RNA sequence: CUUGGAUUUAUUGAAGACUAACUACUGCGAAAGCAUUUGCCAAGGACGUUUUCAUUAAUCAAGAACGAAAGUUAGGGGAUCGAAGAUGAUCAGAUACCGUCGUAGUCUUAACCAUAAACUAUGCCGACUAGGGAUCGGGUGGUGUUUUUCUUAUGACCCACUCGGCACCUUACGAGAAAUCAAAGUCUUUGGGUUCUGGGGGGAGUAUGGUCGCAAGGCUGAAACUUAAAGGAAUUGACGGAA
């Protein structure tokens, strides 16, 4: 018989200030006993959190943003974009019957020793007129798609030190450019970035870190 | 179509649907576009179909890209027919 | 014994011998052709509790997302309650999407 | 102002989870679920545990100092259903009548991408 | 079955699997078979062609190439399901389902084997006969529409025709025992060109010999004897723990 309800301790989450608010919410763990510490415990929790919830919008409701805790400084704990998601709700709903789909799977070292995996879904069009029950693109010219996707994805990760890779993705603005980059080959509805998975990482940059925070 | 087509002599059109063999006398549809080149002031007689890279007499110009069926007259090219 | 269709397994002509799904209900392995594939999108939330979901919930509007099951159902099994129903050799014929 | 949780129903057939956690994950409140509530074997799925359950959970989140939760409900997945069960509904239901408030519900079972071989055998299961 | 938090929650790691959603009366392949990525490596049909050779052509007993799964030997792995086996109920009983577990495998890699409801239970090549829309892959024409970086030009449709494979309705005068069939038609008004197979049922895919195999088995293949039906298709019934 313990109990460890009583012998608790509540911190909260801080999150990035590339979205609105730099506060998510609210966990917890025990105290920094002796043996076993407390920051040392924390260092190291995934926040996974909508995206409509930092940026208040209803446009960003269609994701998700894991948020890995870094650093421990006084009570509340620094997080880095561990993840970028969508929930399967959201994407379930655009896979329908009558029209291809392209998947787009991209690894990227950053500018920093960080290991990007960035995806991209992209459907194609049922255009305006079209009799044509289907709208399938030919397997060629998916293909093509999919090594335009990987290109820009090249392109617009590595560069710019994996922050602003963030900031970038936030607003669709990469979706939009491979859109552009697609109209050629094929026209395409929704396309998106769905996942970003991430690899390696360096010693943790204390100072780097922080200069997110300010 | 039906009983009595009366069938030496179909009227043109139907000739021009069916197929460049599935007509009375074999006849092709491909003809001598004689194409005139930016540069210099000569025809070259380019068949249509072209099967190559068509230079033109000498100078390295480029008339038609050879694609499956009839050539693309690469950039502003003119040309006669046959 | 007679052939009761032409079709049969139906999507499998000109294509050798394809892959196969497991069943939802029984896991047993149907080719994904003989396969009546109904697709359930089905709202997260049940009829009247969507009700009860409102009152309780913040934000305005909700998501209020819908699941998504393409269910495969091995033909037997789906003549045991599922979209089979058992019709008149006539009225095998029809291939139209029933209702509506 | 409002403190939130994520909720979790595990809304497999033949019982029903409701396992209420920190944003994180790592440290839980309840984990209250459908057979802890009615000794009767066959009556785990049934809704009537489940909310009973889900009532409990509530309860508990009370105690602790809760007020909103974010719903994830996980049919069993993979090998088997892809179905929420019969009682993950119920559970909903039950937590919203507590007053325990909600935000962004999701169904987070692990659909996969070709699964590694399902139930039965090839013939399958056969009453 | 654990609780001395298994499960559940969250991050990983290892392994070998598989490769959903996409996914259709859709595509390719000689079939068997083949769906994540990119790449490499060759091959291939269709097409288009005022290109070139000039009978090289069609089908095939000898022989050849492949060939699902399982099995096999020999290697890697083994998650789950899971012949064997344990085991818990039920019934007059039930080593049967159902139930729980779960060696061999399943999966793979190196060798075999050479069989299938390998089924479109429809040999191949050829020609001709009746409508229709679609549908994939080529290719023509549209002052058609939109893209928009001004004319654009690609792309992507729309429409018409075109040739091409994995696909409905009526009458059949053609057929067919009929289900049905636009081929299973142009057959007693019997002859386009070819290969292969069958001759009541059983005995029997057995006996034997050959031959092929590591085996399991394969290919090949009887008779004696037995028997009046065996089948097919449908019709009306009766019935069904089918609707
Ligand atoms: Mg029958
Ligand atoms: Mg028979
Ligand atoms: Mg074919
Ligand atoms: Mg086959
Ligand atoms: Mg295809
Ligand atoms: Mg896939
Ligand atoms: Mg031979
Ligand atoms: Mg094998
Ligand atoms: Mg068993
Ligand atoms: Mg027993
Ligand atoms: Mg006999
Ligand atoms: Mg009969
Ligand atoms: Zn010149
Ligand atoms: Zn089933």
């Amino acid at each position: 018989v313990v109990d460890p309800f009583t012998r608790k301790e509540w911190y909260d989450i801080k999150a990035p200030s590339t979205f609105e608010n730099r506060n998510v919410g609210k966990t917890l763990v025990n105290k920094s006993v002796g043996l076993k510490n407390a920051s040392d415990s924390l260092k190291g929790r995934v926040v996974e959190v909508c995206l409509a919830d930092l940026q208040g919008s209803e446009d960003h409701s269609f994701r998700k943003v894991k948020l890995r805790v870094d650093e421990v400084q006084g009570k509340n704990l620094l997080t880095n974009f561990h993840g970028m998601d969508f929930t399967t709700d959201k994407l379930r709903s655009m896979v329908r019957k009558w029209q291809t789909l392209i998947e787009a799977n991209v690894t990227v070292k950053t500018s920093d020793d960080y290991v990007l995996r960035i995806f991209a879904i992209a459907f194609t069009r049922k255009q305006a007129n079209q009799v044509k029950r289907t709208s399938y693109a030919q397997s060629s010219h998916i293909r093509q798609i999919r090594k335009v996707i990987s290109e820009i994805l090249t392109r617009e990760v590595q560069n710019s030190t994996l922050a602003q890779l963030t900031s970038k993705l936030i607003p669709e603005v990469i979706n939009k450019e491979i859109e552009n980059a697609t109209k050629d080959i094929f026209p395409l509805q929704n396309v998106h970035i769905r996942k970003v998975k991430l690899l390696k990482q360096p010693k943790f940059d204390l100072g780097s870190l922080l200069s997110l925070h300010g | 179509m039906v009983l009595v087509q009366d069938l030496l002599h179909p009227t043109a059109a139907s000739e021009a649907r069916k197929h460049k063999l599935k007509t009375l006398v074999q006849s092709p549809r491909s003809h001598f576009l004689d194409v005139k080149c930016p540069g210099c002031l000569n025809i070259t007689t380019v068949f249509s179909h072209a099967q190559t890279a068509v230079t033109c007499e000498s100078c390295s110009t480029v008339l038609c890209t050879p694609t499956g069926g009839k050539a693309k007259l690469s950039e502003g090219t003119s040309f006669r027919r046959k | 014994m007679p052939k009761k269709r032409a079709s049969n397994g139906r999507n499998k002509k000109g294509r050798g011998h394809v892959k196969p799904v497991r069943c939802v209900n029984c896991s047993r392995s149907v080719p994904k052709d003989k396969a009546i594939k109904r697709m359930a999108i089905r709202n997260i939330v049940e009829a009247a509790a969507i009700r009860d979901l409102s009152e309780a919930s913040v934000y305005a509007e909700y998501a209020l997302p819908k699941t998504y099951n393409k269910l495969h159902y091995c033909i037997s099994c789906a003549i045991h309650a599922r979209i089979v129903r058992v019709r008149s050799r006539t009225d095998r014929r029809i291939r139209a999407p029933p209702q509506r | 102002s409002q403190v939130f949780g994520v909720a979790r129903i595990f809304a497999s057939f033949n019982d029903t989870f409701v396992h209420v956690t920190d944003l994180s994950g790592r440290e839980t409140i309840a984990r209250v679920t459908g057979g802890m509530k009615v000794k009767a074997d066959r009556d785990e799925s049934s809704p009537y545990a489940a909310m009973l359950a889900a009532q409990d959970v509530a309860a508990k989140c009370k105690e602790v100092g809760i007020t909103a939760v974010h719903i994830k409900i996980r049919a069993t997945g993979g090998t088997r259903s892809k179905t929420p069960g019969p009682g993950g509904q119920a559970a909903l239901r039950a937590l919203a009548r507590s007053g325990l408030r909600i935000g962004r519900i999701e169904d987070v079972t692990p659909v996969p991408s070709d699964s590694t071989r399902k139930k039965g055998g090839r013939r399958g299961r056969r009453l």
